[PDB]
């Protein structure tokens, strides 16, 4: 206490002190004790030396596994509450990391970055900055600055008497300078070049198909993806590839990992509110010029305050139905959108059932499951479908047909995030009237034209008959037309 | 107002008992008082609201007993393998109203963000480092804290 | 001269007022497929918002719900951008970030994530040499130390200790103390209600003296920095690095990862104060609103409210262990700095809100210090007799001296106006 560096005095046989595990009995070391977790504790300390058990010199406290004093080389390390082992790794969807001497090294590996629009106010840019805005307008979404090869843009409309309920009734997406033009409504409707199409197409760059009946996904050849669910509203989340990092703009930022930049404006300066930097993005002169409010819809009304909490809370409750995701996707924001929306919308079930597909949604994309979370509430979209139709909580693969089974190949873009909602029951095929079949039912195809049961056609000299869905050739088959020279 | 400090030296903050009724008290004055009773190692007792009171008791070797600590309400007592908070046994390290009680391979450390540290060692030494702030403001064993060993106590 | 057009008469390929932009429409490219009725300006012309039409390039620029001509000038951060044609021209000048620490563990960090934690012990707000550990300039590190303020689990600040070079200053209470040990490399000065600690090492300390502490980093700290202010590197999401070197989602665990004392309890997640506390959340709800009314009303478009008065809210709600008016007040003037770093000198402090004993400082039979908002960032004073103002920190509100003709300087040490120190 005087300032003094005492030297060590005792011994074996002179005043024994007894230390745990390999510690020794210093008289004058500094109390602040290098452990795996903080290895650098005894340089950055204010106290004075103190007498007491220290580690022999090399080695640092063990508290993660009380295991006494290690070496820094043997030091374990700790993520998400689970100890590690020196040399173990870890990876997250965007970086990979590895422990080593108690510290974490980690190296960046390639991400796509995902926007997202969640009931029709709701933003979610690339760079993962948050916002709410109640547009009244089309506006541009995503786009890159210097060039026109896509570009994305959302029709914001106010769906209701009062100012902030806000529905996306449409989705455009433009392709090599509106040389492709895709309207997806909210409606289901698919208009290619101004053209009410049925899906799937395979146009130019894109191919656009509706993985059940409640989602349509939009895959381009230049890194962009597009999941619209259709029910009960209509959500967006946009998926980009990681080689347009820095190069888009538009309401889902640049998509250059900074959220600070995410209100940056063509002209070239950052807005300090949502609002300003949203009215930017207008597509026409005429739409109203957004200005945000402090509103509290819930505080309006008390059956709708009481509903809300009854039923969004469902979100950040630990052991409900969305407790298996806490840990992947923090439902902060999600039940944040869910009690305004419920409180704000007229059909409050609507947007709850919106908000919790929403999360739902997301955590299927960070690869988590959550079947059965419509026990209790949203159990109406379960009782819907058409009659050969069944409801499933995981829909991962693409829609067979009866033009799949006979072509061999279906018009999908094979990956895509798990979705829900109803499709033809397994072992089932979709034929072109929009009916699930047995594979004993479905049309022969020859040459891209229905061949009905029963009915035959030449090729080459031979004839082949549609029997029992199969197309069967007299004569065994025609293996192999020749011409001679 | 700015309080500057160089001298590293703080033994005028420091009071402590030891051995066979050995004290010293904050402003150096070493004795010997072989009581057997409950009495206050330090309380402060220089302004209308206290903020700490602490009592000590030996039972017979001079072995120390009971630790009893009032620190802005909260109460800390002390006693061979048991440490009770407002009443309530409590599992160490305990952090609760800026109080933090912590044990060691040698000693029992209870730190008071208002400025105090008490240590109860394993030899039986009750040692109590004071803020500066509380100079010439306590009472007790340990003396009134003003700098000056024989008078005011 | 903006003429309705109608759809009744609609060649094809012909938008109509689908395709009319305005000074508000900064993308230019015309997306509407079929036609809109609406008013359209003559042909290559653009409206202006007020009914007429204008040239692309002659519309006002537009920036935080106003409109400037131009060649007008506005600031940004430390950078002058002048509008020109639609387009704002910056300047490239890097400068300080802000870390802003306050009420119930609300925290910022120097590249803008904003967060929530209760930690009970001391923690590394900021320090350097993290990575390698050698790097250059000299190792500083501002720590804080907390204490628990309430009875839901949340907690507050109660000192500030900076180590820079082989000294040690902590600020505790209302005071300063310098703990020590070559010569001082601190400035303290006392400006309205702060006490700024000025270092040659380009770090300086805004400190209101109950419990918020904002910590500005020159540029040349980019990339060099750790603790819970995060590493200063423009990125955000990654500033929830524990003291392990690994991002981390868990607010919790990366808190508790930065605590000094490693044998310190780890903080748990803190019941809702206004959940836990419902009898005192309408009054809460009724002090905060000042944030919503026209009091801040100008405000609204420079700085977002939204987080200010969540944490306003709920420090009011969690300050149920005695002083609920010094936590609303410090939550509202986090507001009340961010509105006044910007330019905006609002005056908020009523006698019923807030007051200020500007008086106080009044000597006998004098009448000199005043209630300033935006401060008076050069006064003349003893360490400044030419009356010089550095800028790099903006609105520090607080009582400030006026010093009569008579004697103009004042002195800080004897704290009174004289005619020459
Ligand atoms: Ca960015
Ligand atoms: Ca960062």
């Amino acid at each position: 206490h005087a300032g003094g560096l005492p030297q060590d005095w005792r011994g074996p046989d002179f005043c024994p002190q007894k230390c745990p595990n390999n510690m020794q009995y210093h008289e004058c070391r500094s109390p602040c004790a290098d452990t795996c977790s903080n290895q650098e504790h005894s340089r950055a300390c204010e106290d004075h030396c103190v007498a007491g058990c220290f580690c022999p010199e090399g080695t640092v406290l063990d508290d993660i596994g009380q295991t006494g004093c290690v070496p820094v080389s043997k030091c374990a390390c700790v993520y998400n509450g689970a100890a590690y082992a020196p040399g173990a790794t870890y990876s997250t969807d965007c970086t990979n990391c590895t422990c080593s001497g108690g510290r974490w090294s980690c190296q960046e590996v390639p991400c796509p970055g995902t926007c997202s629009v969640l009931g029709g106010a709701h933003f979610s840019t690339f760079d993962g900055k948050q916002y709410t805005v109640h547009g009244d307008c089309s506006y541009v979404l995503t786009k890159p600055c210097d060039s026109s090869a896509f570009t994305v843009l959302a029709e914001l409309r106010r769906c209701g008497l009062t100012d902030s309920e806000t529905c996306l009734k449409s989705v455009t997406l433009s392709l090599d300078g509106a040389q492709t033009v895709v309207v997806i409504k909210a409606s289901g409707e698919v208009f290619l070049n101004q053209i009410y199409t049925q899906l799937p197409i395979s146009a130019a760059n894109v191919t656009i198909f509706r993985p059940s009946t409640f989602f349509i996904i939009a895959q381009t050849s230049l890194g962009l993806q597009l999941n619209l669910q259709l029910v009960p509203t209509m959500q967006l989340f946009m998926q980009l590839a990681p080689k347009l990092r820095g190069q888009t703009c538009g309401l889902c930022g640049n998509f250059n990992s900074i959220q600070a930049d995410d209100f940056r404006t063509l002209s070239g300066v950052v807005e300090a509110t949502a609002a300003a930097f949203f009215n930017t993005f207008k597509t026409q002169a005429a739409c109203p010029n957004i200005r945000n409010s402090f509103e509290d819809p819930c505080s309006l009304s008390v059956e709708n305050e009481k509903y809300a909490q009854h039923w969004c809370s469902q979100l950040t409750d630990a052991d409900g139905p969305f407790g298996r995701c806490h840990a992947a996707v923090k439902p902060g924001t999600y039940y944040s959108n869910c009690m305004f929306d419920t409180c704000n919308c007229e059909r409050s079930e609507d947007c709850l059932c919106a908000a919790l597909s929403s999360y739902v949604h997301a955590c299927a994309a960070k690869g988590v499951q959550l079947g059965g979370w419509r026990d209790g509430v949203c159990t109406k979209p379960m009782t819907t479908c058409p009659k050969s139709m069944t409801y499933h909580y995981h829909v991962s693969t693409c829609q067979p047909t009866c033009r799949s089974l006979s072509e061999g190949d279906i018009t999908c873009s094979v990956g895509f995030i798990p979705v829900d909602g109803c499709i033809c029951p397994k072992g089932t095929f979709l034929d072109d009237t929009g009916k699930c079949v047995q594979a004993s039912n479905c049309p022969c195809y020859h040459r891209g034209s229905m061949i009905p049961n029963g009915e035959s056609v030449h090729d080459s000299g031979a004839i082949c008959t549609c029997t029992h869905g199969k197309l069967s050739c007299i004569g065994g088959q025609a293996p192999a037309p020749v011409c001679a020279a | 107002p700015v309080v500057r400090a160089s001298n590293p030296a703080h033994n005028g903050r420091v009071c402590s008992t030891w051995g066979s009724f050995h004290y010293k008290t904050f402003d150096g004055d070493v004795f010997r008082f072989p009581g057997l009773c409950n009495y206050v190692f330090s309380e402060h007792c220089g302004a209308a609201y206290e903020d700490f009171n602490i009592q000590l008791r030996r039972s017979q070797a001079p072995t120390l007993s009971r630790v009893l600590m009032k620190v802005d309400g909260v109460v800390i007592q002390l006693t061979k393998g048991s440490v009770l908070v407002n009443g309530h046994p409590v599992l160490l390290p305990f952090s609760q109203s800026g109080v933090l009680i912590q044990q060691s391979s040698s000693y029992t450390k209870v730190e008071a963000r208002l400025g105090l540290v008490l240590m109860w060692n394993h030899d039986d030494s009750l040692l109590l480092e004071l803020d500066t702030k509380y100079a010439n403001k306590t009472c007790g064993l340990c003396g009134d804290f003003n700098g000056m060993p024989v008078v005011s106590e | 001269p903006m003429v309705f057009f109608d759809c009744r008469n609609a060649t094809p390929g012909d938008t109509g007022a689908g395709c009319q932009k305005s000074c508000h429409t900064l993308d230019m490219t015309c997306y509407s497929p079929q036609c809109v009725p609406g008013c359209v300006c003559p042909d290559g012309l653009v409206a202006d918002g007020e009914g007429g039409c204008i040239t692309a390039e002659d519309c006002p620029c537009v920036h935080n719900e106003a409109s400037y001509r131009a060649g007008q000038t506005i600031r940004v951060g430390c950078n002058t951008c002048t509008c020109d044609s639609r387009m704002w021209r910056c300047t490239d000048d890097p400068c300080l970030a802000t870390c802003a620490v306050y009420g119930d563990g609300h925290y910022l960090t120097f590249d803008g994530q904003s967060y929530s934690f209760n930690g009970d012990c001391e923690y590394t707000l900021v320090q350097n040499h993290c990575g390698g550990k050698d790097s250059t300039q000299d190792s500083f590190r501002v720590v804080t130390e907390n204490v628990p303020c309430g009875t839901t689990g949340t907690t507050c600040s109660k000192a500030i200790k900076i180590f820079l070079g082989g000294f040690e200053l902590k600020l505790s209470h209302g005071k300063v103390e310098v703990i020590g040990t070559q010569e001082v490399p601190y400035t303290i000065r006392q400006m309205g209600i702060y006490l700024v600690v000025d270092t040659d090492i380009g770090l300086v300390l805004l400190w209101d003296k109950k419990t918020s502490i904002f910590i500005n980093l020159s540029p040349e700290f980019k990339g060099r920095v750790c603790g819970l202010c995060g590493n200063f590197d423009d990125i955000a999401v990654n500033d929830f690095a524990t003291r392990s070197r690994s991002v981390v989602g868990d607010v919790l665990e990366f808190g508790n990862s930065w605590k000094l004392s490693p044998s310190c309890p780890d903080a748990l997640a803190p019941k809702d104060p206004c959940t836990a506390n419902p009898f005192r959340k309408s009054w809460a709800q009724k002090q905060c609103s000042i944030l919503h009314g026209p009091t801040f009303a100008a405000c609204h478009a420079h700085v977002e409210p939204a987080r200010y008065y969540e944490a306003c809210v709920n420090d009011a709600c969690a300050c149920d262990s005695g002083g609920d008016c010094e936590c609303f007040c410090t939550a509202v003037a986090a507001y009340a700095q961010a509105c006044h770093e910007v330019g905006l000198c609002v005056s908020w402090r009523t006698p019923s809100i807030c007051p200020l004993f500007c008086d106080y400082y009044n000597p006998e039979g004098q009448c000199e210090w005043h209630y300033q908002p935006c401060g008076v960032p050069c006064l003349r004073t003893c360490r400044n007799p030419r009356g010089d103002c550095l800028r790099d920190v903006r609105g520090l509100e607080g009582c400030y001296p006026k010093c009569p003709p008579e004697a103009p300087i004042f002195d800080e040490d004897k704290m009174q106006c004289v005619a020459t120190c």
